[PDB]
RNA sequence: ACGACCAGGGCUACACACGUGCUACAAUGGCGCAUACAAAGAGAAGCGACCUCGCGAGAGCAAGCGGACCUCAUAAAGUGCGUCGUAGUCCGGAUUGGAGUCUGCAACUCGACUCCAUGAAGUCGGAAUCGCUAGUAAUCGUGGAUCAGAAUGCCACGGUG
C-alpha cells in the first residue's frame, strides 16, 4: 500500500497507520476514517485497493509531504527576510513566544558547553 | 526506639480468604494507596497459580513463600514484588505468577 | 491573539497616515505606537519607531499588513 | 645535610641595570588555601580550562565519579598523570587543613 | 533637585553556575465508552443556571441569589467493557508553525486558554543529599487569598491509603 503519502504505513490499526505521514496527527485520522467509511480498528490487512485509494482521495484536500515541509520553512523565511524581531529569532535558535532565556532553554539553544 | 519500645500494628486480614498474612502481601505491591487495583492483580496471579501451577492455592502460595525465606515473611513477599517488577512478561499478573512459580520449585 | 472585532490601532497615529497619503511621503516618522496593526494604507511609507532610547526606520512593506511596529524595533543591544 | 637553610629574610629591593625592580623571597615551605571555593581550584591551572564542561555531570569531584572526561585526557596522555595525581592531593589536602577552622 | 509629571523600555536579557518545584521515562499504564462516592469555601462594578450556537477555548439569550434556597459545581482517582502487547511505543509531552477565544486604553518586547500539525531530551538517574513512625508517607482532585487578566508557588479541604 502506497498512498499519496509515498513513506509505507506500518502493518496495523488504520488510525495508527496513518499516523506515520507527516502532517496527520491522531485528530485528523479520525476525520479522514470517519468521511471514506473505514472502521479505526481495521488493519491493512482485508483493507482492500478499494479501500486505500478512497483515502487517498480524503487526502488529497490536505498537503501532507515534503511539500508540507517547505511550506512551514518558507513561512519562517517571510520573517527572517523581512528583518523583523520574529525572525531574529529563529536565525540563532532562541524561543519566540516568550519562554525565558536564564536557564531552561535546553531545546532552543541545543546541547551544552561552557 | 532508644525509649519508645512498642509493638508494630496488626492489619486487618484478606476479606476473600481469611488470611493475615496475604493482607501483608497486597500492601507492598499496592502504590499510591490503591487498594482497588493492587487487589485484583494478587487474586488474578494466584488463580493462574492455582489452575494451571497447582491446586491448594493458599499452601501453593506457602511453598513459595517457604524456599525464599513476622520480619522473615515480610522481607521473603518483598523479594517476590520486586523482582516480579523487573520481568519480561506483559502483565504484573502475570509476571508474579512466574515468580511464584520458580520460587515453587526454589530457582 | 487579539479579538477579530475590530484591528487596534492608536488615534494619533492613524492620523500620521492621513496626512501622509495625501501630502506624499515624507522624512521618516517619528512616533511611539509600538502596538498598531499596520494597515495595507501604509505600505510604502517609513515610519520610525521608538525601541526605549531611539527612533529606527521600517520601510513599510506589502507583507509587513497585519504585524505590530514592535515587531521591527529590538529594545536591547547585545554583544 | 639535606635539607636547606632560610638565613636572608624577607624582602630586599634593588634596581636593575636597564629597569624595574628585584624583591627577593624568604626560604618558605607553607601553602594557604584558605581564600576560596575549590571551583577556584579548578581556574588555577591552565590546560584544565579548556576541558571543563566535557564531563558527565554538571557537578563532579573528578576522583570517584564515573565518566570524567578531564580522567579521560589523563588516560590519553595529553595530560601527565604527575599533574593529576597531584591535583587531588590539593582536594585531600583541604580535607585536612579546614579541619578546626579560620577565617580571615 | 536625590523632588515631581508623562511616553516608551527594563525588572522576563544569555555564552554559564547553584538552590527550590512540576511533568515524565509507562502496562499498578495509555486511550475510548458507560458510571458511583467528597469535604471545605467563594459570590453583587459579583457568582451567573436553563436554552441556543461553535470540534473547542467560549459566545448569545436570560432566570435564581447578599444566599443550609441560587450559582461557581459534572470532584478526580476508582469501577465495568473494549483496545494497544513491552517498543523510544496509541509512552512521554518539550519546541515550533498555522488558525482563534477571553481579559484590558492596549496582549510585539512579556498573558492565559483552545484547535490543527510538529513529536526534543528521556527507557528510573553517580558521588552526595532530604522528608516521614499512621490516617502519617505516597497519590488523587477541589477551593481560597493575591488578581481587570495572568498559579508547576503558597494557604486550606477531602478521597483512597
Ligand atoms: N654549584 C652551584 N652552586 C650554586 C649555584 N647557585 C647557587 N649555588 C650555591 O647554593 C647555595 C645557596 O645559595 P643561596 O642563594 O644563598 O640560596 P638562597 O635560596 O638565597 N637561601 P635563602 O633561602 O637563605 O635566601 C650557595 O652556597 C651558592 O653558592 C649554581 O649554579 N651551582
Ligand atoms: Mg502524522
Ligand atoms: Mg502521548
Ligand atoms: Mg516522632
Ligand atoms: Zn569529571
Amino acid at each position: 500500500a502506497r498512498i499519496a503519502g509515498i513513506n509505507i504505513p506500518d502493518h496495523k490499526h488504520a488510525v495508527i497507520a496513518l499516523t506515520s505521514i507527516y502532517g496527520v496527527g491522531k485528530t485528523r485520522s479520525k476525520a479522514i476514517l470517519a468521511a471514506a467509511g473505514i472502521a479505526e480498528d481495521v488493519k491493512i490487512s482485508e483493507l482492500s485497493e478499494g479501500q486505500i485509494d478512497t483515502l487517498r482521495d480524503e487526502v488529497a484536500k490536505f498537503v501532507v509531504e515534503g511539500d508540507l515541509r517547505r511550506e512551514i520553512s518558507m513561512s519562517i523565511k517571510r520573517l527572517m527576510d523581512l528583518g523583523c524581531y520574529r525572525g531574529l529569532r529563529h536565525r540563532r535558535g532562541l524561543p519566540v513566544r516568550g519562554q525565558r532565556t536564564k536557564t531552561n532553554a535546553r531545546t532552543r539553544k541545543g546541547p551544552r558547553k561552557p | 526506639p532508644r525509649r519508645r519500645v512498642i509493638g508494630q500494628r496488626k492489619i486487618l486480614p484478606d476479606p476473600k480468604f481469611g488470611s493475615e498474612l496475604l493482607a501483608k502481601f497486597v500492601n507492598i505491591l499496592m502504590v499510591d494507596g490503591k487498594k482497588s487495583t493492587a487487589e485484583s492483580i494478587v487474586y488474578s496471579a494466584l488463580e493462574t497459580l492455582a489452575q494451571r501451577s497447582g491446586k491448594s492455592e493458599l499452601e501453593a502460595f506457602e511453598v513459595a513463600l517457604e524456599n525464599v525465606r513476622v520480619r522473615r515473611n515480610a522481607l521473603a513477599m518483598r523479594w517476590i514484588v520486586e523482582a516480579a517488577r523487573k520481568r519480561g512478561d506483559k502483565s504484573m499478573a502475570l509476571r508474579l505468577a512466574n515468580e511464584l512459580s520458580d520460587a515453587a520449585e526454589n530457582k | 491573539r487579539s479579538l477579530k472585532k475590530g484591528p487596534f490601532i492608536d488615534l494619533h497615529l492613524l492620523k500620521k497616515v492621513e496626512k501622509a497619503v495625501e501630502s506624499g511621503d515624507k522624512k521618516p516618522l517619528r512616533t511611539w505606537s509600538r502596538r498598531s496593526t499596520i494597515f495595507p494604507n501604509m505600505i510604502g511609507l517609513t515610519i520610525a519607531v521608538h525601541n526605549g532610547r531611539q527612533h529606527v526606520p521600517v520601510f513599510v512593506t506589502d507583507e509587513m499588513v497585519g504585524h505590530k511596529l514592535g515587531e521591527f524595533a529590538p529594545t536591547r543591544t547585545y554583544r | 645535610s639535606g635539607l636547606g637553610q632560610h638565613t636572608t629574610t624577607a624582602a630586599r629591593l634593588y634596581h636593575f641595570p636597564h629597569g624595574g625592580d628585584v624583591i627577593d623571597s624568604p626560604g618558605v615551605r607553607e601553602f594557604g588555601l584558605w581564600h576560596l571555593e575549590p571551583e577556584q581550584i579548578t581556574q588555577g591551572f591552565v590546560e584544565f580550562h579548556d576541558y571543563l564542561g566535557l564531563c558527565k555531570y554538571r557537578d563532579c569531584k573528578h576522583d570517584t565519579d564515573p565518566g570524567c572526561a578531564i580522567r579521560e585526557a589523563v588516560e590519553e596522555g595529553k595530560i601527565a598523570e604527575t599533574r593529576f595525581e597531584n591535583y587531588h592531593r590539593i582536594l585531600e589536602s583541604m580535607a585536612q587543613v579546614k579541619t578546626r577552622k579560620n577565617f580571615s
